[PDB]
């Protein structure tokens, strides 16, 4: 799929993924949500070649779930990172690697910190406090490079990332149509219905 | 490979190895499952032979195998581990596959379905285990319980009981729990599960564990104090 | 045809025991008795040498207490080269889910590994299985500090102090009586040595016949340091608690 | 005794006890017979059933066009090598534009046959067959045990009180081998020496079972009331 | 995947009213060096059929192997080998038909053009192609390589169809047979003067010539012939 | 010990005469086969009064032409029935219509002496397989763990199988009604059975052309029952 | 490189009538522009009254034939002698081709005989193995000439009504055999006249419930 | 191909034209694009017509086996899952297959769209094959959910015309389908060359077209 950002906060993270799905010259969709959830305070967003994004996202989601099943705990979101980068680096020198490029959000209850991580289809694993894959940061990044603190609350993260999109929306040739919005923090995991 | 049939049919008709497995599973700490109106409870007992235990970190004996459905057991505790870790990878293979979590009734099948595979494939024994499957379908508010053994049958149950002693506390049920009226609330549920327990425990200090389940997920373990108060009203009532 | 001469290591009994896996514990019954003790600043490993000679290398031997990792330390009732086989096992494990989540293995997660390759080999394959109990000392932090076993059987427990090997019934008695909650590692590094003492087949318990270990926050801040005690070190500790 | 706890253990006579066991299966099998002129060849089969409310087991496989056999003992051994047979002579016509002659179709299930003789694990075959057919070389009949001994007849019986139809077939040999061009006779032939291993029960309409194969006469099989023309 | 390398040109063949003929000439070729003169690509099989092979020589020679030991393999447990159940032309053919479509199938092919000519037990004449991707065709006149484009116009006019077969004499076929490998020494590029020829008739048995020459040969034209348009001298 | 696949001196596999002793050990199941269609009836013996005998499936459908009862290790059959559902949904895919009742059966048969030193020992349980096609019409099976099966009238499998089938040999005919069948199969489960025969502790069920296999609900059964009762009070 | 494929020409046509079927095909066999035979049948009796017919890469088509053949084989083996019909077989062919999806039987196949209930069929199948039940099919090197004249002559598209002018069809009048055979006639005369590959011979293959029938026509040899 | 499919107050409409091409030749006028797959269960066909037909007749088989197990019918999601995953097997071999599954379950109805990728979603309406552009433009201006079943099916019928019109690769016939919770309903064959006219006189749409 096309853009995905991310942007760590003070007490979260927030990740945004367009909503598009072209097939041929034909928009088939224009509310897809290009994320799963991995566990309660864990998200990850994802793009990549058609069909195994998905695959991969649900292959990882079911590895998170059976973890926590079966020791009654919740990973941390670098341990979790840390497992999907191995998985990618794995398929990178497969007979057909996986072409997906990801994004975990996660909020560490243990230290009380949001955190993201920024992991390409070669498994290049960044942690950052902001992030985009694809083109998306070569429009973003210099608003973030700007406007960026890291004692900004929620609501001062959603407003430089509606920034963001408009300003992808205003240079870039691709209609993405529009973003769909979700916040990790400690309470939870949660989507922003209007934006 | 080792191929060496070791389950195999006697002259009278008998697979000996999965009868012994069977006394392997006598042998085991009590379970108890009760189903309530809108619940179900799974019991446990705990051999007070061993003290200087460290409570916090030795394996519980109800294990969550989703969300929604837990897992207790009698008899060999290693083998146990074997069938939970199985019946955990199913659940999420099943949620993986057909987009829905796995119905009670599947699960124990699927466990079912192991036990029976060791009964006739070369080279391995039958699991020395007996399982209480218990839990809500995914949108359902109907209380499910279900029993396995090492031979592979399964069945669905209103209450039952498994473990050393489960012949007295099955007796116990058996005249004290009305299929037309079950425990109403969790309590009564809890209650009557405590008391069949009481029948076999001996001390009701640490040697009585006790879960509750109820429906959408809401599954929780009562603590030492809680079960203590059920331990506290049940023998008073009694002395009358 | 080979069935004739087949011994059949994962068979019941007609009473539901695993006849291997008996008499395992029967062979582990007369190695060394091994001793874990945990208290709330750290735990303690107490472990006795077998029958030694005075021509024995001691302060390059290893019989008994095993590193795994960093945090996490065994103490070995049984065959010695079984349970060799499964130490490097387990140092594998560890690092291979270090290597995975880049975070040190909980202590139970190790334990539950191990216990489960045992496990197999008393349902499958037709193989004897380990003659091995271990004692399993770490720390994580999830959970602290914890104490394991494991047996044969694959079967494992937590405890706040235990024994295996040789005399574990007197052995565990004398520390269900003296053992506390409130407890610290100074006093359990006594009460190891003084049920060892009281236990041993010996005449004498001396520096020579021990092997030691703790496991402490007594490392300068908010992290954990392994001790394997040396000769010289657990002839002063035998001293400083009055045994010799 | 000490010896027949396997395939792969001779006696201290030279036996094999557990082929000879095998061997057994056949005889508390139901009779069969086959017999053969010089244009046709014919087996008739006594069938067997469990009860009243049963069906008669059936005896007879279809293995070609020109080929088939009857069978007494372990059925399911007999399906695991009839469908052998069909694979070989399929192999012949779809390789060799071959129809695969009788003679060598022998040679094949003794060889196949000696295999489950020789090996640990394994077990002998519990069936004997007969096996008839037309080829290039004409009619044959063909008797095979487990054993691995494969034999061409003019005529044999093989089952309970299979020795009485031999015996017959015997005394008959110069006559039933001189009926050519002419099927019915040679059945007749055959449902007369079948007829002397019966005791207590008859031939009925749903007992009997009867097929022929010969010169331009695909080997076809006659139950129910298609025999009751020979009853 | 392979290319042949040491190769056999042209094998052609026709039905008459006793049975078959097939030709081939004796050269192995390598690219345009003509550098084998003694190379037997006709190849006998009992007494009934003969395989006649052009392509890769190499693969000539494994087939050549193959034939031998089913002939072997026949006669195993077999005491009417020499009779009934002696090899047929067809069974000879449908064998090298499966190899042949099998190895195509397997994309490592026998680089080779096969005719197997024949006379069955019924007395009934074979004559039938094979080809290195299993293509199989039969008709009362075939030929490989340059014969198909060359030999069979002149041996269609003898047999133009089914009907001809009956009309056609051993000596008329014999005479069109040895006209066409005349015709291909003067314009194949790739074929020699030196060549076998076999004829298996169901009354005169397999009739097997080596050392053929193609003679009677128009050449005298030539010294009239001058330059290649304008020239006199 | 001994081998797995030995033959007896009398010419049988130990194995499978073992494993028919399971078998009569079982819980009774009997079979009927009419021109109107063919009756599948079970004994679910409850081990006691707390187990939910619904839960209790000993009868099985296969296709929506086939149906199938157990007696004997009824674990065994889960596999079995696995393999017939498989075979007789593949037949379908190839060949774009219903599986003959007999290919059906001679499939499962095909398992049974799939067993040596492959599965380890030959199944332990008994399948009665009742079915309708277009070619031989209503059929009924006695599927055994030798690998043999006989076509039957009527059958009875399971520990009240001999007093039974003698009962069966007096009852059947060849003009009974499906209405006759049912009253027949539970008049003979009433017979063997130990405890009391009700809705609650047997189970019937019937394969028709028209509608295919049904297992039976307790309230039409209990009516079955009830109309069995006054009949047998009639003279 | 080797080509494992080839074309060996040949064209075939299968018509579906009220009570019977047609399963005809030229009798000539090519490469490039040589001719290999100018009689070698391409459509076979496979038993069961059915007839089927393979066309395009010869070794292939044999191949297949072969292998269906053997598939009725062993449909009466396992099956009790059971009759195949020809949706059945349809089926079964489907499963056979797409055995080799990922290298093809490089062949366009028709079969053609008797649903269950007597009347007329023909299934048409791609190389690797979409098939439907038609009532008209052409196939091979002339099916783009053959078809159109089938449309119009067959189910009379474009045809309507002297008088009405466009407003009413012609009816669907059922064809009779002799009335099939002469468009079957027409249709391989006019393409061997236009195309190189299709001449020599014709055989037409017709199946009603007395059995299968063979007739033979000459067609041009140039 | 043009295939639809949309989700609406009275169930789910399907249509899809009839048309089959081999290059620029027409190898068939009529062609079916829909499969049966159970009563309540629906497949179109876009792509190549064997990998349609083999997998979605193989998902029959599974969705059939799913009813055996379970004694219950699989739900549109599973289905669709399924059939997704069957794809994902043959990852990269050259598998072209498109298809939308279409039925009533009980979350009530279902759509899911499913491709050669893997690609699976959920949604209300979709439209597949070549011609799809062209049906878009027709049911994203005319759809609503308060659609009555006689002017739903209409729709979806006209969306097909519209493409069988532009499109050179779609048309020859339009094969209609309503699905309800009591099933599948078929509403026929619909010949586009009769349609076209019928609908250019009764709608007075294609003007530019002479008639
Ligand atoms: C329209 C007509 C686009 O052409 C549709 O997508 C239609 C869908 C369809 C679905 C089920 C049944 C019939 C039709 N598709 C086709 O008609 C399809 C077009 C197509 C061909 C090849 C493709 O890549 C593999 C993708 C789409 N046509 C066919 O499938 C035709 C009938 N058959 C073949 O193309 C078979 N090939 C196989 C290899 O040998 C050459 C011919
Ligand atoms: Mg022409």
């Amino acid at each position: 799929m096309d853009i995905i950002l991310g942007i760590r906060v003070q007490d979260s993270v927030i990740l945004a993924s367009s909503k598009a799905v072209t097939r041929g010259i034909s928009v088939l969709k224009d509310s897809d949500d290009k994320t799963r959830q991995l566990s309660p305070h864990t998200l990850m967003s994802f793009a990549g070649e058609a069909g195994d994004t998905v695959q991969f996202a649900e292959y990882i989601q079911a590895n998170i779930q059976l973890y926590s099943i079966r020791e009654d705990y919740e990973l941390s979101p670098q341990a979790v990172s840390s497992f999907v980068r191995q998985e990618l680096a794995k398929s990178i020198r497969s007979r057909r690697p996986y072409q997906v490029n990801v994004l975990i959000g996660g909020y560490d209850k243990k230290k009380n910190k949001p955190e993201l991580y920024q992991i390409d289809y070669l498994g290049t694993k960044v942690e950052l406090p902001y992030g985009a894959h694809g083109y998306s940061g070569f429009y973003t990044f210099s608003l973030l490079d700007h406007h960026y603190r890291p004692d900004m609350t929620t609501e001062e993260g959603l407003d430089l990332l509606k920034l963001c999109v408009q300003e992808l929306e205003k240079r870039m040739p691709m209609d993405f149509k529009g973003v769909i919005v979700k916040i990790v923090d400690k309470d939870g995991i949660r989507q922003v219905d209007d934006f | 490979g080792y191929d060496r049939a070791l389950s195999i049919f006697s002259p009278d008709g008998h697979i000996f190895q999965v009868e012994y497995a069977l006394e392997a599973v006598k042998r085991g700490t009590c379970a108890v499952g009760v189903k309530g109106k809108n619940c179900v409870v799974l019991g446990c007992e705990r051999r007070s032979t061993l003290k200087l235990q460290d409570t916090r970190i030795t394996p519980s004996k109800v294990s969550k195998i989703d969300s929604h459905v837990v897992l207790s057991f009698s008899g060999l505790n290693a083998d146990s581990r074997i069938l939970i870790e199985k019946a955990r990878v199913e659940a999420q293979s099943h949620r993986l596959t057909l987009e829905d979590p796995v119905t009670v009734e599947y699960l124990t099948r699927y466990v079912a379905g192991v036990q029976q595979r060791y009964t006739q494939s070369g080279g391995v024994r039958p699991f020395g285990v007996s399982t209480l499957i218990a839990g809500f379908d995914p949108r359902d508010d109907e209380p499910k319980l279900y029993q396995t053994e090492p031979s592979g049958i399964y069945s669905s149950w209103s209450a039952q009981t498994i473990g050393r002693n489960s012949k007295t506390v099955r007796e116990f049920l058996e005249k004290n729990y009305d299929r037309k009226e079950p425990p109403a609330t969790v309590e009564e549920c809890v209650k009557l599960t405590v008391r069949s327990l009481l029948e076999v425990v001996q001390t009701g200090a640490k040697n009585i564990e006790i879960t509750v389940v109820k429906p959408d997920s809401d599954i929780v373990a009562l603590s030492s104090e809680e079960i203590n108060q059920y331990v506290t009203q049940i023998e008073q009532e009694k002395q009358e | 045809g080979s069935r004739r001469y087949d011994s059949r290591t994962t068979i019941f009994s007609p009473e539901g025991r695993l006849y291997q896996v008996e008499y395992a514990l029967e062979s582990i019954s007369h190695a060394g008795t091994a001793i874990g003790i945990m208290a709330s600043d750290g735990i303690v490993l107490a472990a006795e040498r077998k029958v030694t000679s005075t021509l024995l290398e001691q302060d390059t031997s290893t019989e008994k207490l095993y590193k795994l990792n960093d945090k996490i330390a065994v103490a070995v009732a049984g065959l010695t080269a079984d349970a060799e086989i499964l130490i490097n096992t387990a140092r594998i494990h560890a690092q291979n889910y270090l290597k995975t989540y880049n975070e040190d293995i909980p202590v139970e997660i190790l334990v539950r590994r191990l216990s489960d390759i045992k496990q197999g080999y008393t349902q499958h394959g037709g193989l004897r299985p380990f003659g091995v109990s271990f004692i399993y000392a770490g720390y994580d932090d999830r959970y602290g500090y914890q104490l394991y076993t494991s047996n044969p059987s694959g079967n494992y427990t937590g405890w706040k102090a235990i024994s295996v090997g040789a005399n574990t019934s007197a052995a565990q008695t004398l520390l269900q009586m003296d053992y506390k909650d409130d407890m610290k590692v100074d006093d359990a590094i006594e009460l190891a040595l003084k049920t060892l003492s009281k236990t041993t087949d010996s005449s004498a318990l001396t520096y020579d016949r021990l092997e030691f270990a703790t496991i402490r926050k007594g490392a300068n801040d908010g992290e954990v340091y392994q001790k394997i005690f040396k000769p010289q070190e657990i002839k002063d500790i035998l001293v400083k608690t009055g045994i010799t | 005794n000490n010896y027949d706890g396997d395939t792969v253990t001779f006696s201290p006579t030279g036996r094999l006890f557990q082929v000879e066991y095998a061997l057994e299966a056949i005889k508390q099998g139901s009779v069969t017979v086959g017999l053969r002129s010089n244009t046709h060849a014919v087996l008739v089969a006594l069938k067997r059933n469990a009860d009243e409310l049963s069906s008669y087991q059936k005896k007879i496989i279809k293995c070609d066009e020109h080929m088939g056999l009857s069978l007494a003992g372990l059925a399911p051994d007999a399906r695991v090598l009839s469908n052998y047979l069909r694979q070989q002579c399929n192999y012949s016509s779809l390789v060799f534009n071959r129809k695969l002659a009788v003679e060598r179709a022998g040679h094949l299930l003794c060889d196949k046959a000696q295999k489950n003789t020789q090996s640990y694990g394994g077990r002998p075959y519990g069936v004997g067959l007969l096996i008839i057919g037309y080829d290039k070389s004409g009619a044959h009949l063909l008797e095979f045990q487990p054993s691995g001994n494969v034999t061409e007849l003019y005529g044999t019986a093989i089952g309970a009180r299979s020795q009485g139809a031999k015996t017959y077939l015997e005394r008959t040999l110069d006559t039933f081998i001189k009926i050519d061009g002419n099927p019915d006779e040679l059945i007749k032939a055959g449902v007369e020496a079948i007829s002397q291993s019966l005791r207590d029960e008859s031939l009925t309409v749903d007992n009997l079972s009867i097929a022929i194969v010969g010169k331009d006469t695909p080997f076809t099989i006659y139950d129910g009331e298609a025999v009751a023309k020979y009853i | 995947t392979q290319q042949p390398i040491v190769t056999g040109t042209s094998v052609i063949s026709m039905k008459y009213d006793n049975g078959v003929i097939i030709a081939a000439d004796n050269l192995g070729s390598y690219g345009s060096l003509l550098r084998f003169n003694g190379v037997e690509r006709l190849i006998p099989v009992g007494d009934n059929t003969v395989v006649g092979i052009s392509g890769d020589i190499s693969d000539m020679q494994h087939i050549e192997r193959l034939l031998k030991d089913l002939v072997t393999e026949n006669a195993y447990d077999n005491p009417l080998a020499d009779a009934e159940e002696a090899l047929e032309p067809s069974y000879i053919f449908e064998y090298l038909a499966t190899v042949m479509y099998q190895r195509r199938s397997k994309m490592n092919p026998l680089w080779n053009a096969i005719i197997v000519a024949g006379v069955q037990s019924n007395g009934d004449q074979f004559l039938r192609y094979v080809n290195l991707l299993g293509v199989t065709y039969s008709s009362p006149t075939l030929a490989t390589g340059f014969g198909a484009h060359m030999a069979n116009p002149l041996l269609r006019k003898v047999v133009d169809r089914e009907s001809d077969i009956p009309k056609t004499t051993v000596q008329v076929a014999e005479e069109a047979i040895v006209n066409a490998m005349r015709v291909l020494y003067y314009r194949d590029a790739r074929s020699s003067r030196n060549f076998s020829l076999a004829i298996i008739d169901k009354n005169t048995g397999l009739t097997f010539k080596k050392n053929l020459q193609v003679e009677n040969m128009k050449w005298d034209f030539a010294k009239d012939i001058k330059g290649y348009g304008t020239q006199k001298i | 010990d001994r081998g797995v696949s030995t033959f007896s001196p009398e010419g049988r596999l130990f194995q499978v005469e073992y494993s028919l002793e399971a078998i009569k050990l079982g819980s009774t199941a009997i079979g009927i086969a009419t021109k109107e269609g063919v009756v599948l009836g079970v004994e679910k013996r409850a081990t006691s009064p707390l187990l939910e005998s619904d839960s209790i499936e000993k009868i099985v459908e296969i296709d929506r032409h086939i149906g199938c009862a157990m007696s004997g290790l009824t674990a065994d059959a889960r596999s079995m029935i696995e393999h017939a559902r498989t075979a007789a949904v593949t037949h379908n895919l190839y060949y774009d219509e219903d599986i003959n009742v007999e290919s059906l059966t001679q499939s499962v048969c095909d398992l049974a002496l799939r067993f040596g030193e492959l599965m380890s020992r030959p199944f332990g349980v008994a399948l009665l397989i009742a079915g309708h096609d277009a070619d031989d019409g209503y059929q009924l099976f006695h599927a055994e763990p030798s690998g043999t099966f006989y076509r039957y009238n009527a059958k009875a499998i399971g520990s009240g199988s001999e007093g039974a089938q003698a009962e069966l040999l007096n009852e059947w005919h060849s003009s009974l009604t499906l209405k006759e069948a049912e009253l027949l199969v539970l008049k003979i489960l009433k017979q063997v059975m130990e405890e009391k025969l009700d809705e609650n502790n047997a189970q019937l069920s019937c394969i028709t052309k028209q509608d295919g296999f049904k297992i039976y609900d307790n309230e039409k059964t209990a009516e079955l029952i009830k109309e069995l009762k006054e009949k047998e009070a009639a003279e | 490189q080797f080509n494992p494929y080839g074309d060996n020409g040949g064209t075939i046509l299968g018509i579906a009538g009220e009570d019977f079927a047609v399963l005809a095909g030229d009798t000539r066999n090519i490469t490039d522009y040589s001719i290999n035979s100018r009689y070698e049948p391409k459509v076979f009796d496979c038993g069961d009254n059915i007839v089927m017919s393979a066309n395009g890469f010869a070794a292939d088509g044999d191949a297949l034939v072969k292998r269906f053949k053997n598939s009725v084989k062993w449909y009466h083996f396992d099956h009790n002698d059971k009759k195949l019909s020809i949706n059945s077989a349809a089926r079964n062919i489907q499963h056979l081709l797409y055995s080799r999806r990922f290298f093809p039987y490089y062949v366009y196949n028709i079969i053609a005989g008797l649903d269950e209930d007597g009347k007329g069929a023909v299934y048409s199948f791609d190389p690797v193995g979409s098939y439907q039940r038609e009532q008209c099919r052409a196939g091979g090197a002339a099916a783009s000439l053959i078809m159109p004249f089938l449309d119009n002559q067959v189910n009379f598209k474009n045809q309507y009504e002297p008088g009405t002018n466009g407003k009413v069809k012609k009816p669907l009048k059922y064809l009779s055999v002799e009335e099939v055979i002469k468009l079957v006639r027409d249709s391989f005369t006019s393409a061997t006249e236009r195309h190189i590959q299709v001449g020599d011979g014709l055989e037409i293959l017709i199946v009603t419930k007395d059995g299968v029938r063979k007739e033979f026509y000459e067609l041009k040899r140039d | 191909t043009t295939t639809l499919a949309f989700k609406f107050q009275h169930g789910v409409i399907v249509a899809v034209d009839s048309r089959a091409t081999a290059g620029s030749y027409i190898s068939s006028l009529r062609m079916n694009k829909v499969i049966e797959i159970n009563p309540y269960l629906l497949g179109t066909m876009s792509g190549c017509a064997a990998d349609c037909q083999y997998w979605e007749r193989l998902l029959a088989k599974e969705c059939r086996l799913y009813y055996l197990r379970n004694g219950e019918r699989i739900s549109v999601s599973a289905a669709s899952k399924l059939l997704s995953n069957m794809m994902l097997q043959y990852r990269g071999m050259g598998l072209s297959m498109g298809s939308m599954i279409c039925g009533w379950d009980k979350k009530g109805p279902g759509l899911y769209y499913v491709d050669d990728n893997g690609t699976r979603l959920s949604g209300q309406m979709f439209s597949t094959g070549s011609g799809n552009t062209y049906a878009y433009g027709v049911l994203d201006s005319n759809y609503k959910w308060d659609l009555s079943v006689e002017d739903a099916l209409y729709l979806g019928k006209r969306s097909i015309l519209a493409a069988a019109h532009r499109d050179a690769y779609s048309g020859g016939s339009v094969n209609l389908y309503h699905v309800t919770e009591d099933g599948w309903i078929y509403h026929g064959n619909h010949d586009v060359g009769e349609l076209f006219w019928k609908v250019k006189e009764e709608e007075g749409s294609f003007n530019n077209v002479i008639g």
